[PDB]
RNA sequence: GGGCCUGACUGCGAGGCCUGCAAGCCGAGCAGGGGCGAAAGCCGGGCCUAGUGAACCGGUGGUCCCGUGUGGAAGGGCCAU
RNA sequence: GGAUGACCCCAGGCGGUAGGGGAGCGUUCCCGAUGCCGAUGAAGGCCGACCCGCGAGGGCGGCUGGAGGUAAGGGAAGUGC
RNA sequence: GUGGAGCCUGGGAGUGAGGGCGCGAGCGAUAACGUCCGCGUCCGAGCGCGGGAACAACCGAGACCGCCAGCUAAGGCCCCC
RNA sequence: CUGUUGGGAAGCAGCGCCAGAGAGGGUGAAAGCCCCGUAGGCGAAAGGUGGGGGGAUAGGUGAGGGUACCCGAGUACCCCGUGGUUCGUGGAGCCAUGGGGGAAUCUGGGCGGACCACCGCCUAAGGCUAAGUACUCCGGGUGACCGAUAGCGCACCAGUACCGUGAGGGAAAGGUGAAAAGAACCCCGGGAGGGGAGUGAAAUAGAGCCUGAAACCGUGGGCUUACAAGCAGUCACGGCCCCGAGGGGUUGUGGCGUGCCUAUUGAAGCAUGAGCCGGCGACUCACGGUCGUGGGCGAGCUUAAGCCGUUGAGGCGGAGGCGUAGGGAAACCGAGUCCGAACAGGGCGCAGCGGCCGCAAAGUCCGCGGCCGUGGACCCGAAACCGGGC
RNA sequence: GGGGGGAACCUGGGGAACUGAAACAUCUCAGUACCCAGAGGAGAGGAAAGAGAAAUCGACUCCCUGAGUAGCGGCGAGCGA
């Protein structure tokens, strides 16, 4: 019997299509530029994912080392500090801290500080 | 079709019970003279092909 | 081996025959792949680029035209042309080992006896021919067409009167075969059909 | 048990190998073929049984050897096939080449031989030939050789 | 350098070297009939590593294996070259 | 562990071209089917931010459409751009 | 030494254009992003990731998936960063 | 038949009936019982057939004994040149015959693979001969055959239009609706077209008509954009708009970021290919082989062609094939055999589990899958070669 | 009475090449494609100057098998009773 290509094409051809909603020109227009403009945005959202880790800690990071220097020291020092202090909190939590708890920073600071 | 016997294979070989390939020793033809006679004698006996070589072989005798 | 219900005019009793045991699906399913494939027309066919209408020669140039390269418009390659590896004319039969058929005749029937859907007549009561006669017979005999029937016998009168039924297939004893036996729910045979299915699973 | 039920066992009927069908399959674009050259190329090579690149081959080295036979052909002569005691055993009474055909021992056209493997039972056995140890077994047993001719 | 000699054997060949194949190489030992030596023993060419050419087709000597109803014959196989 | 591929637990492996192997998805057609779904709406089309699935996909809903479609389990190929 | 170790029989391949780099040579001119061998490596197939401004093969390191958590590697810590 | 929903009942419901007929197609949707059919039956004055039945006619039919009349001529036969056969000059016969030579009439002749003998087979040089066999323009039946890029080149006014001096090449193009009820009449307009009215279950079913995808063009709306650097995305945050501790749309700023495919040592590559979209488009089939695998039987396994049956029913058929023994060029011997003087040495061969029962197995058959051989053998592409014509 | 036509099929008279032989000439393709003549619903063949070893069979045709056997073959590729 005879196995026409029928629906199946066009069925395909949807999917990526509507994957590439908002896409410029062919690119969300045309199945082969959507496909095209979908590998490269696949990639980079598995890529972008692993590096919206980084970027974040990168910020918390810039964010410490602002309120540590009211307190007369810099990042670095403050994390050696809180190491043997024995502090744990994390950075994106120091950030926290720096912005919405100046007391409770001053008082790390204190301690970070005092431990060396 | 059916497969042809390689008669060329069919004259110069022998697949043997245990389905080995069987052949004279080659080198005694002619040029003999200076040979001696260990050489001579042991040209005159059959060998066993090499595995690769005889399988090949093999399946040019499809009905022996 | 098995105790098999005979219905007769002195009543219903028991008969004993020897049929396997053991049912080995696999085996019923091949030899019922065969007698589907054997049964098979084989007549689906296209033509290829030699056998369709359009002539050899070659389209357009083979260089400098700054279109593709082609032959002549037969190619498979193009709309109209001919079919790569259609389907041809074919033999689906092939020689199904005749002890498997038997045995699997005989696995059949012994399914069937062993759910206590194999049943037994002596004759036919009334049933000259006419649907409404074997009708009245079959609901004496305890089918009331809610359970499909594969009706074994000789006798022609009995097959005519029967065939028209729904859920009903006839045959003769000659006939049997396990496609039918294995489709339906019922199996009845005269003892003359059942005479001649013992010859055959010998 | 009824038609919905009707399976092949595990294995009997295994799928085919499709290729040139999409990257995922592992056996798309070149269809398993590898890239260029003779083999991967519709029609393919040589025979590989016994092409070698065309130096001269394997085969056609060795020398040819014996009795290769001449027009008119083959030379009618009596043919003889062995069968050995072992496989008379099953017989009681007589055996005879018909009979010996008839149980899918002895092949028709040919004559038969009785041979030695195994021991020898006390039956009149007719035959064209005899080995030596046959003989010796089915006189000891008591049996009784007869010769055809 | 000399004496006697033809083992510059015939039938085989454990086990190896080398090696894609096919080839190439080394070879103790047993048997037959020998050479030299009093004997132990050595001798299956040459101190060694190059001096060579697969198959096909055909020649010659042998064998006496096949011989197209049968006996021969033609022609072939086999061993040697 | 439990007995058996029921699921739980501990550990380890899991970049990949040529290429080997495994498991699946979907298309047309056959048995299943004198059956079943269907004008209270078939296929097909268009939507969906919902459900299931790793995925190929499958559901479910709304709109369009107006007459077909076809399960569990199997079978066969003009089967996926 | 229990490892995607090894060995044996069999089915299916693909490959038989490599390339950079380090070390050892030859060829070249103690030239070439040169050429030709050897041992190793990586790219090839890791044009996935960090460093090297950018950059297949230099340094760091072998990406099963997710995390707005932690520790490091080479390389960095004046601003771009 | 009735009721019911519905434009329409054949759907659903109630109560029935036929069946040697429940194959199938229609009817406003889904019908055994409405129509056409179907099972089962029936039917030719005329023409054709008539291989079957009957009849006729032609034609056919003895035994010894003697005689040695006849028994297919440029023939056999030999030689030369060739063809046919499996036979390619081979030890080359046989059948045929272009050249030369050239008989006999059974006590004749040809043949059994040079030749000779023996032993057999057969009657050349005249002719005819049903059936069993091949094919498919034609008719019918049937599809695990196509369904308008398919299937014939053509579903349609196609071997047409059109192209070519000619031979010759050779398309595209199907579908309103149940029914034309195919839209009277009015309005704008030269008309085309439209707007009402009307028909219809439905009119974005209105004839440029079923469905009506995509590329492509437009109108309307939300968000956005004129100091900005870009493989067009992605991650983050924030603004606005929408649907209602959430989602969707949009995108200002910040981070990151070298198209796809192909071919390559190596491509974003300034190396190939692709304007975009839809549809067509490439690893198959037969037969053999080899391995694997699912079963059946197992010293055995299996049938082919055919025949009987069926009309989607299977059976019979043992001819034959593979296996049961190998070794040897062979004669030949045989669990051995070959080389050899060898009782030497060597090559190639030979030798289930449990409790008489079961179980497994050689092997073999069928199915399935991988790969191989032969075919065009994964698809497309030459330049060329050959035949017959124009 | 002939003449001319008929899709395939059929006999007879003529009769290629690509290709395969991984080059090519013998060989293959193949007595195929194709031209021609003729027949017919078929055509051809057919009643042994046969076969070929059986003391045998008994016209011809056609199918299965014998058999990819016997053989043929730059003993190659292949061909094949
Ligand atoms: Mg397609
Ligand atoms: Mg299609
Ligand atoms: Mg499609
Ligand atoms: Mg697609
Ligand atoms: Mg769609
Ligand atoms: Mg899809
Ligand atoms: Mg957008
Ligand atoms: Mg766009
Ligand atoms: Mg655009
Ligand atoms: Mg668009
Ligand atoms: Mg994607
Ligand atoms: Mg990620
Ligand atoms: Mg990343
Ligand atoms: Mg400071
Ligand atoms: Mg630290
Ligand atoms: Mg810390
Ligand atoms: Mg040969
Ligand atoms: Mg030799
Ligand atoms: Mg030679
Ligand atoms: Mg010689
Ligand atoms: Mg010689
Ligand atoms: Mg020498
Ligand atoms: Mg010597
Ligand atoms: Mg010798
Ligand atoms: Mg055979
Ligand atoms: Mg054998
Ligand atoms: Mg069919
Ligand atoms: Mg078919
Ligand atoms: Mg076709
Ligand atoms: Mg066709
Ligand atoms: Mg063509
Ligand atoms: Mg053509
Ligand atoms: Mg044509
Ligand atoms: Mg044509
Ligand atoms: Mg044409
Ligand atoms: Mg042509
Ligand atoms: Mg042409
Ligand atoms: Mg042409
Ligand atoms: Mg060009
Ligand atoms: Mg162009
Ligand atoms: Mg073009
Ligand atoms: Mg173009
Ligand atoms: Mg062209
Ligand atoms: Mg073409
Ligand atoms: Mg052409
Ligand atoms: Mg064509
Ligand atoms: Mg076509
Ligand atoms: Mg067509
Ligand atoms: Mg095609
Ligand atoms: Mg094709
Ligand atoms: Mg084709
Ligand atoms: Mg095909
Ligand atoms: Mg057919
Ligand atoms: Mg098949
Ligand atoms: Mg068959
Ligand atoms: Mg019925
Ligand atoms: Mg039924
Ligand atoms: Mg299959
Ligand atoms: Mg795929
Ligand atoms: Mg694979
Ligand atoms: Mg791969
Ligand atoms: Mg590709
Ligand atoms: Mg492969
Ligand atoms: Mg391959
Ligand atoms: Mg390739
Ligand atoms: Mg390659
Ligand atoms: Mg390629
Ligand atoms: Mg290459
Ligand atoms: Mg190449
Ligand atoms: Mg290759
Ligand atoms: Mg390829
Ligand atoms: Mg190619
Ligand atoms: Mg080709
Ligand atoms: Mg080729
Ligand atoms: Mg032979
Ligand atoms: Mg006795
Ligand atoms: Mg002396
Ligand atoms: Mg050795
Ligand atoms: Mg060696
Ligand atoms: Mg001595
Ligand atoms: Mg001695
Ligand atoms: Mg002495
Ligand atoms: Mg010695
Ligand atoms: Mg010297
Ligand atoms: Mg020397
Ligand atoms: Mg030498
Ligand atoms: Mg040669
Ligand atoms: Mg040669
Ligand atoms: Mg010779
Ligand atoms: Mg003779
Ligand atoms: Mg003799
Ligand atoms: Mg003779
Ligand atoms: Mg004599
Ligand atoms: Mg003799
Ligand atoms: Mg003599
Ligand atoms: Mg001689
Ligand atoms: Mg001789
Ligand atoms: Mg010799
Ligand atoms: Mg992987
Ligand atoms: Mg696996
Ligand atoms: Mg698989
Ligand atoms: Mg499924
Ligand atoms: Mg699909
Ligand atoms: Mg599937
Ligand atoms: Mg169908
Ligand atoms: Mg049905
Ligand atoms: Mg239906
Ligand atoms: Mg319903
Ligand atoms: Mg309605
Ligand atoms: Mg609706
Ligand atoms: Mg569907
Ligand atoms: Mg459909
Ligand atoms: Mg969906
Ligand atoms: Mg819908
Ligand atoms: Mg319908
Ligand atoms: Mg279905
Ligand atoms: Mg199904
Ligand atoms: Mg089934
Ligand atoms: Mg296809
Ligand atoms: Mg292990
Ligand atoms: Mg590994
Ligand atoms: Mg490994
Ligand atoms: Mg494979
Ligand atoms: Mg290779
Ligand atoms: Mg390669
Ligand atoms: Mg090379
Ligand atoms: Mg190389
Ligand atoms: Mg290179
Ligand atoms: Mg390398
Ligand atoms: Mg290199
Ligand atoms: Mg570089
Ligand atoms: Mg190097
Ligand atoms: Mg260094
Ligand atoms: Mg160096
Ligand atoms: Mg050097
Ligand atoms: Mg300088
Ligand atoms: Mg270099
Ligand atoms: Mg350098
Ligand atoms: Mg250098
Ligand atoms: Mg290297
Ligand atoms: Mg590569
Ligand atoms: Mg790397
Ligand atoms: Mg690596
Ligand atoms: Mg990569
Ligand atoms: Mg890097
Ligand atoms: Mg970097
Ligand atoms: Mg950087
Ligand atoms: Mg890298
Ligand atoms: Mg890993
Ligand atoms: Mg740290
Ligand atoms: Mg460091
Ligand atoms: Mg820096
Ligand atoms: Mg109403
Ligand atoms: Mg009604
Ligand atoms: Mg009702
Ligand atoms: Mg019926
Ligand atoms: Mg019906
Ligand atoms: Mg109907
Ligand atoms: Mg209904
Ligand atoms: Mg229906
Ligand atoms: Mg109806
Ligand atoms: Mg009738
Ligand atoms: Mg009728
Ligand atoms: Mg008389
Ligand atoms: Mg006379
Ligand atoms: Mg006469
Ligand atoms: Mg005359
Ligand atoms: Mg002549
Ligand atoms: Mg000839
Ligand atoms: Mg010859
Ligand atoms: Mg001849
Ligand atoms: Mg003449
Ligand atoms: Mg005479
Ligand atoms: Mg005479
Ligand atoms: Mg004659
Ligand atoms: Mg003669
Ligand atoms: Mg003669
Ligand atoms: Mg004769
Ligand atoms: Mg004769
Ligand atoms: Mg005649
Ligand atoms: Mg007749
Ligand atoms: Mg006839
Ligand atoms: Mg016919
Ligand atoms: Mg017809
Ligand atoms: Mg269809
Ligand atoms: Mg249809
Ligand atoms: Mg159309
Ligand atoms: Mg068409
Ligand atoms: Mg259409
Ligand atoms: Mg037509
Ligand atoms: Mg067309
Ligand atoms: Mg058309
Ligand atoms: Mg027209
Ligand atoms: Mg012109
Ligand atoms: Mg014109
Ligand atoms: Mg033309
Ligand atoms: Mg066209
Ligand atoms: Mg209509
Ligand atoms: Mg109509
Ligand atoms: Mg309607
Ligand atoms: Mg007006
Ligand atoms: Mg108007
Ligand atoms: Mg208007
Ligand atoms: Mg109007
Ligand atoms: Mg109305
Ligand atoms: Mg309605
Ligand atoms: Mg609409
Ligand atoms: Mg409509
Ligand atoms: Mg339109
Ligand atoms: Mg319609
Ligand atoms: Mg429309
Ligand atoms: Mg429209
Ligand atoms: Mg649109
Ligand atoms: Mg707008
Ligand atoms: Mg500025
Ligand atoms: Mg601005
Ligand atoms: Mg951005
Ligand atoms: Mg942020
Ligand atoms: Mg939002
Ligand atoms: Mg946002
Ligand atoms: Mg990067
Ligand atoms: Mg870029
Ligand atoms: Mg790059
Ligand atoms: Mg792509
Ligand atoms: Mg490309
Ligand atoms: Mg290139
Ligand atoms: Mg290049
Ligand atoms: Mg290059
Ligand atoms: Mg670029
Ligand atoms: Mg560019
Ligand atoms: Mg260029
Ligand atoms: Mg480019
Ligand atoms: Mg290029
Ligand atoms: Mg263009
Ligand atoms: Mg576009
Ligand atoms: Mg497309
Ligand atoms: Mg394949
Ligand atoms: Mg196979
Ligand atoms: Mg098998
Ligand atoms: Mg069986
Ligand atoms: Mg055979
Ligand atoms: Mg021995
Ligand atoms: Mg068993
Ligand atoms: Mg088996
Ligand atoms: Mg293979
Ligand atoms: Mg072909
Ligand atoms: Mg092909
Ligand atoms: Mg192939
Ligand atoms: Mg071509
Ligand atoms: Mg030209
Ligand atoms: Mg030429
Ligand atoms: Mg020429
Ligand atoms: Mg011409
Ligand atoms: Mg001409
Ligand atoms: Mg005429
Ligand atoms: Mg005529
Ligand atoms: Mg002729
Ligand atoms: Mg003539
Ligand atoms: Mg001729
Ligand atoms: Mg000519
Ligand atoms: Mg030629
Ligand atoms: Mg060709
Ligand atoms: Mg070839
Ligand atoms: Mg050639
Ligand atoms: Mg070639
Ligand atoms: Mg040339
Ligand atoms: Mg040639
Ligand atoms: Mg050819
Ligand atoms: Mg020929
Ligand atoms: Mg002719
Ligand atoms: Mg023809
Ligand atoms: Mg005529
Ligand atoms: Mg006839
Ligand atoms: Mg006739
Ligand atoms: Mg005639
Ligand atoms: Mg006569
Ligand atoms: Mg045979
Ligand atoms: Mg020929």
């Amino acid at each position: 019997p005879r196995a026409k290509t029928g629906v199946v094409r066009r069925r395909k051809h949807k999917k990526i299509l509507k994957l590439a909603k908002g896409y410029w020109g062919l690119r969300s227009k045309s199945f082969r530029k959507a496909r095209e403009t979908l590998f490269a945005a696949g990639n980079y959202a598995y890529a972008h994912r692993k590096r919206r880790k980084r970027d974040f800690r990168r910020l918390w990071i810039v964010r410490i080392n602002a309120a540590c220097r009211q307190h007369g020291l810099n990042y670095s020092t403050f994390i050696h500090g809180l190491k043997k202090a024995g502090i744990e909190v994390d950075r994106k939590n120091l950030a926290d801290l720096a912005v919405r708890e100046p007391q409770v920073f001053a008082e790390l600071v204190e301690r970070a500080k005092a431990a060396q | 079709p059916k497969m042809k016997t390689h008669k060329g294979a069919k004259k110069r070989v022998k697949i043997t019970a245990s389905g080995k390939v069987v052949a004279m020793k080659t080198g005694k033809r002619h040029l003999n003279w200076q040979k001696s006679g260990k050489e001579i004698r042991q040209k005159g006996r059959k060998f066993v092909l090499a595995k690769p070589e005889a399988e090949r072989i093999k399946l040019l005798l499809p009905y022996e | 081996v098995y105790q098999i219900p005979v219905l007769s005019p002195s009543g219903r009793r028991e008969l004993a025959a020897d049929l396997p045991a053991e049912i080995n699906p696999h085996l019923l399913w091949e030899v019922v792949r065969w007698q589907l494939a054997k049964r098979r027309r084989g007549t689906a066919s296209t033509k290829t680029r030699g056998e369709v209408a359009y002539s050899g020669r070659k389209i357009w140039p083979q260089k400098h035209t700054g279109r593709a390269r082609h032959g002549d418009i037969g190619a498979p390659i193009f709309v109209g042309g001919g079919v790569v590896f259609g389907p041809k004319p074919r033999d689906y039969s092939y020689t199904l080992p005749k002890k498997v058929r038997k045995k699997g005749l005989a696995m059949a029937v012994a399914d069937r006896a062993r759910e206590g859907k194999l049943l037994l007549v002596e004759a036919f009561a009334g049933v000259n021919g006419k649907t409404k006669e074997f009708l009245a017979w079959a609901k004496e005999a305890g089918l009331d067409g809610s359970e499909s029937v594969l009706l074994v016998t000789g006798n022609e009168l009995v097959r005519r009167a029967a065939r028209n039924l729904p859920w009903v297939v006839t045959l003769a004893p000659e006939g049997l075969n396990v496609y039918d036996i294995v489709r339906t729910e019922r199996l009845v045979m005269d003892l003359d059909a059942w005479e001649v299915f013992q010859n055959r699973i010998g | 048990m009824k038609l919905s039920d009707l399976r092949p066992n595990p294995g009997a009927n295994k799928r085919r190998k499709r290729v040139g069908r999409g990257p995922g399959s592992g056996h798309g674009k070149t269809a398993t073929r590898g890239h260029k050259g003779q083999k991967s190329r519709s029609g393919g090579l040589k025979d590989p049984r016994r092409f070698e690149g065309g130096r001269s081959t394997t085969l056609m080295r060795l020398p040819k050897r014996g009795m290769q036979g001449q027009v008119p052909g083959e030379i009618k002569r009596p043919r003889y096939q062995g069968v050995n005691l072992k496989d008379l055993a099953r017989f009681e009474g007589e055996v005879t080449p018909e009979l010996l055909v008839r149980a899918g021992l002895l092949k028709k056209g040919y004559r038969l031989k009785i041979l030695g493997e195994g021991e020898a039972k006390p039956l009149k056995v007719v035959a064209h030939a005899f080995s030596k140890s046959a003989l010796e077994k089915l006189k000891a047993a008591g049996g009784e050789p007869v010769l055809l001719e």
